């Protein structure tokens, strides 16, 4: 590629995107690794829920499960209704940059 | 991690990519690179010396054996180091009452 | 003269090497014997030449070269230094050094080169005996 002007900085903004969730995961351990966490992580409990299915939908966290070995989160997550029942319309996208 | 961040997000708020007509393709190409490049690097690293769980040792090893007069510098062995070769057991031990 | 192979010029050599030492050796004579000599040195060059990268030839014109009737002590520093540099497995070249520097009052490096000939090879006579 040729990046000489309006793409000067493209490779550097890359890095910039990529460490931050790096360290992001890293803090996002910092955050159950703490014994707090694991204190405040409880009922009446609202969390930023990120995975395939929810993309930061907000969820309310119900309970957390006795066993604290194996958390498992029965979570009320919103999504979109969906106004289909067929898996045969979902395919493969553009990879979703993280914008700033 | 948190102040990096930080300052991670300050700066990306005002990227010039973000308004390039090539941001997606370059950048998914970089993405790529990148990727297939540091996977490299690792693989170069699993068949290099420095996986050697040992290496460390050996040259504390060799440390110790130059320093007492056995092996020149670079490794070649000396007379005294010739004769803790050809010996039993406890072979610093003997050959240094020996040279005493 | 049936067959020109580099091993019977460095034994031509060393034999002309051994009439003029034992010509000298009675005092029968001096400065009569040139000839003799640099008959030598051409057969040991020309062994070199033919295949110059044996720490032998090398070594066997270094100790020629100082004979007392040639002298050429520089071009006895660079041919065992060459040798050496051709094997490094080399005692022999190693005392050859010691005594050159030993003989030209130079104990020290002399006792440097001992050292390592003796480090190389634990029961080699002629180091233990400069050493003494």
């Amino acid at each position: 590629p040729d990046m000489t002007g309006q793409l000067v900085d493209l490779p550097e903004y890359y890095s910039w995107g990529e460490e931050l969730t790096e360290t992001q995961h890293m803090i996002q351990r910092r955050i159950m690794e703490s014994v707090n966490g694991l204190k405040s992580l409880s009922a009446g409990r609202v969390v930023v829920v990120k995975n395939q299915e929810h993309h930061n939908a907000l969820g309310v966290i119900l309970q957390v499960s006795s066993n604290s070995t194996s958390r498992v989160f029965t979570t009320l997550v919103l999504c979109d209704k969906p106004l289909s029942q067929d898996p045969q319309d979902r395919g493969p996208a553009t990879a979703e940059v993280p914008y700033p | 991690g948190g102040l990096r961040a930080r300052k991670l997000e300050e700066l990306i708020q005002g990227a010039q990519c973000v308004h390039s007509p090539r941001f997606p393709a370059q950048y998914l190409k970089l993405r790529e690179r990148m990727q297939i490049q540091k996977e490299m690097e690792r693989l170069r690293f699993l068949l290099s010396d420095q996986s050697l769980l040992l290496l460390p040792e050996y040259h504390q090893r060799v440390e110790v054996l130059r320093t007492l007069g056995y092996v020149d510098e670079a490794g070649t062995v000396k007379l005294a180091g010739r004769v803790a070769c050809a010996m039993s057991s406890h072979e610093l031990l003997l050959t240094e009452l020996m040279f005493d | 003269k049936l067959m020109s192979t580099s091993n019977t010029w460095c034994d031509l050599g060393i034999n002309y090497y051994r009439q003029a030492q034992h010509l000298a050796e009675t005092g029968s004579n001096m400065n009569d014997l040139k000839e003799l000599l640099e008959k030598s040195l051409h057969c040991l060059k020309k062994a070199v030449r033919l295949d110059s990268n044996n720490h032998l030839y090398w070594n066997a014109l270094g100790v020629v070269a100082c004979y007392s009737g040639i002298g050429n002590y520089a071009l006895a520093q660079h041919c065992f230094i060459k040798s050496i540099q051709s094997e490094q497995i080399n005692a022999v070249a190693w005392t050859n050094l010691g005594v050159l520097y030993l003989t030209n009052e130079n104990i020290e490096q002399a006792h440097e080169a001992f050292k390592m000939a003796q480090s190389l090879d634990p029961s080699y006579l002629m180091c233990w005996i400069g050493q003494a």
